């Protein structure tokens, strides 16, 4: 129909609020027409609204009011994504995931929420394959390109001056990374990097907010860690299992440790055992107490590595 | 004189000698103008003050009288023995007559014997008696020994008395080990149970041929168990006869204790046994027909009539009790052949309790296979469990996460996006499990 | 001159008041007297004062009032005058319950006999000759606390207890000190203390640093001092320790033999299994082996020469 | 009919086979009265349905056409051979002719050699041409066969044509071998050094014998090194060597490094080589003779004459390069042979680096062991260092503790209580060092 007359207004280079007046009347378009006529602005015009935002986002200097424009294309993507054709469309782009990542923005709040909310729901998808490894893919590409933490963004939308719904939008977006992901151990390096970076003592503001979006998000967070948690108990079993005989498992210490900065720290543990003084009472607590601490070190609840910045630990009962 | 273009390598002139590697060297003109040997002219290439240090390692450092009888053989090997001796002639004579039990040992005594010349130069010698102090050492000896009245028989004695003790330690445990081994064999209902167990099984493989219905089988085929084994090759009728043991009759695993003595019953010669108390009896014989065919002591220190005919009451009763044990011995044994039925006339003991212990140990070995291999099929049972259990939860989370959105062909329509988002916001999307 | 008679008085069974005041006249002699005067009281008069010592001790047959252990204390103001000199120190020594005796004379609920009795017996601990001397001062302890059904420090503790004295206080600190510094070899002077702490001494002493008393001080700080080389001999053993067994193969072995066949088994089993679990990242399983590594080497190379608390949980990291 | 004193054991019949246990089986009257094997017709003391566990166990389950000319043996092996080959006969005769490549395998052609009839019965075979239909199929193969001219030489041709690939990979890497490791032996200058330090320690200790001032010694000498040894029989010369290079000459080490071919050179065969291109030459002259005698291609699918022409000069053209390789190698094995001065005729290449590997495993060897003998004296110098520190500190406390109570013979003292209390109590009698 008029699809055509779109992408030849969006090529022809508009500013300010000639730029922004077309694509407010885009994102009506995109969202009141059949599916029909998404299909006909396609790849095509998808791949003008990214180039448009490509442009943008490459910002040098109080900051730019395009950040309208910004988040106007961020609206059109909502549309246009707003059917199954648009989805599997913008997934072909070479840097749809990537533009939408660099969206997040914490100091542009409703921005920020529109894409990470777009973000989630890619993350979530059957097809294709590992969805949310794209999306995390993606968040160190941007992070590479700025030289900070890819969860920096994500954190600093988290901490206490910003926004209720910023701060939902952003766990959401967590729950979304961690959630679909089915390996263990990728599940809890990711929970690590989270916590390393300081979202332990954010979530413990976060929990004291009544907001019922907040507190799904909070539910969900907390279960998939429990799952972990379940899952690394389940694993210790495997392991005092198959692990019955002396000689056989300190092989296989030596063999994951060997050749990593790992190894000095294992020598180092055993000549310790060899000091736990010689007394018939007190040495076999000595290697309960070690059993303990060396149990509670190793199967953190939480589903989390502990705090290695951590320096006093309480070793209980 | 002179080599092919070059000089003499430096002459040494060490202070300790040392050993050496003896090769075979190269001489001035065993070598071509272009070989290695020519160049190495240098000797000085590797040079230090090692010589010491060599040298600390390889240092290899630290008329009167003729004789009138003996031949120099004899003459000069009692120059020795009695160089080492020390011991006055006219006391070793009597500590002989006397048997003196302090002085006296095995080895001493075994010495003499060998020591002595032989009785037609003892006689030569004891001719010679005034003309005492002309004689040379070793000579001296022998008219001293001369003397004393049958020497070889009255040494002889001797021997076998302070090696009676000794040699009686030799026979006796043996001939217990034996006599245990063939009581506990028979006391053993533990092991009975395995026959009993070994004969029904075995009833029923023999199917319908030759063996079937058979009353019994001969105790030697126990080792032959492990021979029989699955058409799959995995495992064998000794293992499944010891699996059956470990679950139905636990009583039967206890066998191999109640077997103690068998081990060392496989270990003694019956052979020997039998020639050692043949023996002892001869050498019994020996010193009972001496005591009989000796003269009257003719001077107090001669105690050997008296000591000896002490040592044959005593040696005569030590042996009944021992004969008495070996016959004994002997019809536990042909007692084993009549109540298990195999002939005791074809195997020797050692040869029947090796079968036996060796079989033993077969069972045991067995009994660790099942153990070792069983263990292996409860971990291998539930490590396979754990892993539907894990596959199954998680195909369940898959699928709770594809009933949010038709990724497949239907017709195209605007919820998706505005659903996917809603179930984000409730949580649907992040389904448990 | 008059000492075959004070042996004649005392198996005669002087009681009450009668006794008392031949034990306080014999004390007066056992001072200002001579050396060679008491040597022929000697052996004969002193298993005679250990003897009506014995006796008195066995008259606890009622407690919250006893008649008769002024009494008691008179004998161990003998023994103190008797020991004064270097035979009787020998004579005491050789008696089969000479020791013994005086350490059931030491009870926290009449403090003036306790301080002597403690003080005899912290003179006899830093004793040269012969041999080991503090040991078999633990030994009577011991012996005493097997028929009282009691643990062996209780009554040090218990003195210790803010409820007395203060020459009472210094005076069973005392006692600990001439019990463990004497002692050479480390795992006993460790093993000791840890059976002070777990009879709750670390509270106990972290009151007497608020009293004032330098007598008091004194023992604190010496104990301290003990305290804090037993930490060093400790870092030094983990030294040679470091320097001696760099084998993996060898050191795992060390520890299997040590291990085998008693209740620490099946602990180092499961400290190895949960060593499995410590994630396969390239980057955090470094730092677990480390933390690891750090918080063992809190609990066994422990402060202050003692074991860490088995009833507990708690621990910090460096500097 | 009634055994001796008791009754029959019973029939089973069994559903499956089972294996059998084949020991020598008892009978009623084998037995005796008081025997083991009258007491057990307790059968029924063990009974279950082990039975059905035991059958699981040990189950054992799972025209026309008339000979004219070939003998019973061959039409017979034809017969298995073309009920599997599948292959029409004239197609069989096309892909010979042809020699197609895709079609032709090592494994086809092998096979067509071993069943083919012998030149005699093709050629009988070849004269019954017009009644093809009436023969069998072994004999149709045969009439078939038999009109492809020269077919005995044409196959052996074609076999060593797709043989020729295979063979040139197992010459070249065994001459490689030996060339580099030739090639390493010569480079070396730390093993030379080895040779020069053997040589000046070899000279000393030749002290004025046979040996002495000499100018060399033969390179298998290296593995006697180690038979000369200590007086202590604690260390060797190759011992002392190693460790002399471990101190003075470290670079003398890394030689077992630079000699990396010597263990594949270890490992050829002088001889095998030679053969393996004799017998390859012949070959090649063996199709270069078959391809001059062969009749004129008389039909459009002839391919021989063409393709193997193709072929003798493309495998002239790999040889000419192998030999070349090889009289190099020996070249260089020569060449080696006059360096270090040894008969390359009487020492195969095989030979020498063996012993030279075997050497320079013993050099490594030497070097470990000195190691470890050089750690176990630190071990032990510093353990003993650390027993002498603590004896020292040890007698410094007792010389302290002793000098306020002094044990030899004393007079009289009545202070000494009033002397410890005054430290005890005052602190100073806990000393600090």
């Amino acid at each position: 129909r008029s699809a055509m007359m779109y992408i030849q207004e969006l090529r022809s280079g508009l500013r300010d609020m000639h730029l922004l007046s077309c694509l407010e009347s885009l994102r009506v378009s995109l969202n009141n027409n059949p599916v029909s006529w998404v299909q006909t602005f396609g790849a095509e015009g998808l791949a003008s609204l990214l180039d448009i935002l490509k442009r943008l986002h490459d910002e040098k200097e109080s900051g730019n009011y395009d950040s309208r424009n910004q988040h106007e294309i961020i609206r059109c993507l909502k549309a246009f994504m707003n059917n199954k054709f648009g989805i599997k469309t913008m997934l072909e782009t070479e840097e749809g995931i990537l533009l939408l990542v660099r969206a997040m923005d914490p100091a542009v709040p409703n921005m920020m929420i529109d894409a990470a909310k777009l973000l989630s729901a890619l993350c979530i998808l059957p097809q294709p394959e590992d969805m949310n490894e794209r999306v995390l893919e993606a968040m160190t590409e941007r992070a590479e390109m700025d030289e900070v933490e890819r969860f920096q963004p994500l954190l600093d939308g988290l901490k206490s001056g910003t926004s209720i719904a910023l701060k939902v939008g952003c766990l959401q977006l967590i729950n979304a990374l961690i959630t679909p992901a089915e390996e263990l151990d990728f599940r809890v390096h990711i929970r690590s990097e989270l916590m390393r970076l300081g979202l332990h003592q954010v979530l413990q503001e976060l929990r004291e907010i009544e907001n019922e979006d907040m507190k799904v998000q909070l539910c969900v967070f907390d279960e998939q860690g429990d799952e972990d948690f379940f899952d690394l108990k389940g694993r210790l079993d495997d392991i005092r299992m198959e692990m019955d005989d002396f000689g056989e498992v300190f092989q296989i210490i030596l063999n994951t440790v060997k050749d990593s900065k790992a190894e000095p720290h294992f020598l180092s543990i055993l000549q310790h055992l060899l000091l736990v003084r010689n007394d018939y009472e007190a040495r076999p607590q000595y290697y309960k107490l070690i059993e303990e601490c060396v149990s509670q070190i190793v199967l953190h609840k939480n589903g989390t590595d502990p705090d290695f910045k951590c320096r006093h630990l309480q070793i209980d009962i | 004189v002179l080599p092919f273009g070059l000089t003499p390598k430096k002459v040494y002139k060490p202070e300790v000698q040392l050993r050496r590697p003896n090769w075979s060297k190269f001489v001035a003109e065993d070598l071509s103008q272009d070989c290695f040997w020519t160049k190495v002219k240098e000797d000085r290439f590797e040079n230090n003050e090692l010589f010491a240090k060599l040298t600390l390692a390889f240092s290899a450092q630290t008329k009167v009288k003729e004789l009138k009888v003996l031949d120099s053989k004899t003459a000069q090997n009692l120059s020795i023995f009695l160089g080492s001796f020390r011991m006055p002639y006219q006391e070793i004579k009597n500590v002989i007559l006397e048997v003196n039990e302090a002085v006296l040992t095995e080895s001493m005594i075994q010495n003499l014997i060998k020591q002595m010349p032989e009785p037609e130069q003892l006689k030569m010698l004891s001719e010679l008696k005034e003309e005492y102090d002309d004689l040379a050492e070793s000579e001296q000896f022998g008219v001293v020994m001369g003397t004393v009245p049958r020497l070889r028989p009255r040494l002889n004695a001797i021997l076998f008395k302070l090696q009676f003790s000794e040699q009686v330690e030799n026979i006796k445990p043996e001939i217990v080990s034996v006599t245990a081994a063939c009581e506990e064999l028979r006391k053993s209902e533990n092991f009975s149970s395995l026959l009993e167990l070994t004969l029904l099984v075995g009833n029923y493989m023999n199917a319908g041929s030759r063996n079937a219905g058979a009353f019994g089988f001969n105790i030697s085929f126990l080792c032959k168990l492990r021979d029989t084994k699955s058409a799959d090759q995995k495992m064998t009728l000794l293992h499944f006869l010891a699996e059956l043991c470990e679950n139905d009759h636990p009583e039967v695993l206890k066998f191999p204790d109640e077997l103690a003595h068998v081990e060392k019953a496989s270990r003694v010669s019956a052979e020997n046994l039998q020639k050692s108390l043949d023996q002892m009896k001869k050498q019994i014989a020996d010193v009972e027909r001496d005591v009989q065919n000796f003269p009257a002591a003719t001077d107090e220190k001669d105690k050997f009539v008296e000591k000896m005919t002490s040592f044959v009451k005593d040696a005569q009763e030590q042996y009944n009790k021992l004969r008495m044990m070996h016959s004994n011995m002997e019809t536990l044994y042909k007692e084993l052949g009549d109540y298990f039925v195999f002939d005791p006339k074809k195997l020797s003991v050692e040869e029947f309790f090796m079968d036996l212990h060796n079989f033993r140990n077969m069972f045991l070995q067995a009994v660790k296979e099942n153990q070792k291999r069983r263990e292996t099929e409860e971990k291998m049972r539930r490590a396979k469990l754990a892993k539907e259990k894990a596959e199954k939860e998680r195909l369940e989370k898959q699928q709770k996460r594809e009933q949010l959105i038709d990724m497949n062909a239907e017709g195209d329509e605007t919820g998706v996006m505005d659903s996917l988002l809603e179930a984000l916001q409730s949580g649907a999307a992040f389904r448990r499990k």
